[PDB]
């Protein structure tokens, strides 16, 4: 399965992102016999984004924030500019705070969507036939199939542009220890990581002083390109 | 390409077999 | 001499891990050696973005779990990294750094897919390898921080509803927690945690006196036997204990089961007055 979305196709800054991407089946037999009942199904989308997005977000970023503030300072030790360490913790925070986000409301996505269309569907028809219910039920399940990616992306982009903020102030001490360092004069190294680099690696794997090779920085590139659940920004 | 799957199968649950046990 | 080349060959495939166009080979190199390189786990996780790398192999088939679509090259190709990854959490020199990491946390969606399929369940056993290694250092630190990333709850999941293997390792992860002081005052702290525990357990003799399981009865079994050794736990026990494991059923089984017979023993000496 191929991911539909770009990461800049859908606007987070209101639930009114979600409207001019919502697949709507026009063969769902409910519709056929009541396409007053079309109308409906956008604020259920709504819905069921409206109570999931903060929670996610918040479990998303906290399983996140603590393997990618530990890795990011193991590989940048040695390292003077935090502007390279800056942008290599949020290509991959933002990659695992969306990969997190996926795996979190995927399957709470489908089963909000449905219950939400099913209630609006109920409330609309209020007595409704058992053939009705069969296909209120096959409609909510055909629509939560078709816009669960959509609901899927949405909260994970939430998630990735509330990270942004949120890993800086996790390694606010190693940009000051950095900036500091700079100011008077010297590259920043930390003196427990450059003792074990210098004593105990082999040289063909030991960190480097002068900062990191750029063909070693591969890793943290592709976190920024290949996003879970989101197209790829470019080839190769 | 199906056949390294099973063998790589096979040789995870010896490997958890004497991991349970021992 | 001849064995310094090979190493060459070793620090070759760990540069070659950050690139991806070159990771899937040395991916495939390194696991193959990680038996017969003792110190291959400090040198993977001091090495600038191999840790990252592997986090990425995982993540990167997190589309594949929803909607279940893992194919045996995908399944292959990550089981290779999580092999690497059980290097380092086995390691005594990398293993405080592995959990301090919070590794683990990202192998927690795999081992709640339920998919029957092989890629899936080669993909879950894998997972609970790596959980394996780390309970079989008995470290102190191994059993708190898996009582707080809440990994009995995906445990009692696989013990409930997992293949047989899973289930078995599934019990023996939950087994070496409960074995652990802290582990048994942690599920007997609450009845909220002890009484969801108990169910499992229960539910699975149900099932064992249906489907047979040795191994499974074994471990099962030593969850009963430690849990006893609770006074909270010991007396919920006495009105919740499956007839089962008081009467014969499974006598036959037990036959040459000296060990299971004796903790059987045991636990129904510990739950008398
Ligand atoms: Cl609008
Ligand atoms: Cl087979």
């Amino acid at each position: 399965p191929q991911p539909q979305y770009s990461y800049h196709d859908i606007n987070v800054y209101s639930l009114a992102g979600l409207a001019p991407h919502i697949t709507l089946n026009p063969t769902i037999p409910l519709f056929q016999a009541h396409p007053q009942l079309k109308q409906c199904v956008r604020q259920a989308i709504e819905r069921a984004v409206q109570e999931l997005v903060h929670p996610v977000v918040d479990r998303s970023i906290k399983i996140a924030m603590t393997t990618c503030e530990q890795i990011v300072r193991k590989d940048f030790a040695l390292d003077s500019e935090e502007s390279r360490m800056r942008i290599a913790a949020h290509h991959m925070m933002r990659n695992l705070t969306a990969g997190m986000a996926m795996i979190t409301c995927r399957e709470p996505l489908l089963m909000s969507i449905s219950t939400n269309l099913k209630n609006s569907f109920a409330s609309a028809l209020r007595t409704a036939s058992p053939q009705q219910r069969e296909m209120m039920d096959q409609a909510a399940a055909q629509l939560a199939q078709d816009n669960c990616e959509l609901a899927c992306c949405f909260i994970q982009k939430t998630a990735v542009e509330k990270a942004g903020p949120e890993m800086d102030k996790r390694l606010a001490t190693e940009f000051e220890l950095r900036k500091h360092a700079r100011q008077e004069g010297r590259r920043y190294c930390d003196p427990v990581v450059l003792t074990y680099q210098a004593e105990r690696m082999p040289e063909q794997i030991r960190l480097k002083v002068g900062g990191v090779d750029p063909k070693q920085l591969a890793v943290y590139e592709e976190f920024a390109r290949n996003v879970p659940g989101f197209l790829p920004t470019n080839d190769l | 390409d199906d056949q390294q799957l099973d063998h790589n199968f096979k040789q995870m649950e010896e490997h958890l077999a004497l991991m349970v046990e021992g | 001499g001849p064995h310094m080349l090979e190493r060459e060959k070793i620090y070759q495939w760990i540069n070659e891990l950050s690139s991806p166009e070159t990771r899937e080979n040395a991916l495939l190199e390194l696991s193959k050696k990680r038996e017969s390189v003792p110190d291959l786990a400090p040198m993977l996780w001091h090495s600038f973005g191999t840790i990252a790398a592997l986090l990425q192999e995982i993540v990167n088939i997190y589309p594949s779990i929803n909607p279940p679509t893992l194919t045996a090259h995908q399944s292959n190709r990550v089981c290779n990294a999580l092999a690497l990854l059980q290097c380092v959490a086995s390691h005594p020199e990398t293993r405080s750094a592995f959990l301090a990491a919070h590794i683990p946390l990202f192998l927690y969606p795999f081992l709640h897919t339920v998919s029957k399929t092989r890629p899936f369940e080669y993909l879950r056993l894998t997972s609970l390898g790596v959980i394996g290694a780390l309970v079989k250092t008995d470290e102190q630190e191994v059993i708190n921080f898996l009582l707080t990333t809440e990994i009995i709850p995906l445990c009692l999941r696989i013990m409930e509803s997992g293949s047989e293997l899973s289930k078995t390792v599934a019990t023996f992860i939950l087994q070496k927690i409960l074995l652990d002081d802290t582990g048994l005052a942690y599920i007997c702290q609450t009845y909220e945690r002890f009484s969801h525990v108990a169910m499992i357990l229960g539910k699975m003799v149900l099932q064992l006196s249906k489907e047979p399981s040795a191994r499974l009865l074994k471990h099962v079994v030593r969850c009963y036997l430690r849990l006893s050794d609770n006074p909270r736990a010991r007396e919920a026990l006495r009105q919740c204990l499956p007839d089962q494991l008081k009467d014969t059923t499974f006598a036959q089984v037990l036959k040459d089961d000296t060990t299971t017979k004796r903790w059987l023993a045991q636990l129904v000496k510990n739950l008398q007055e």
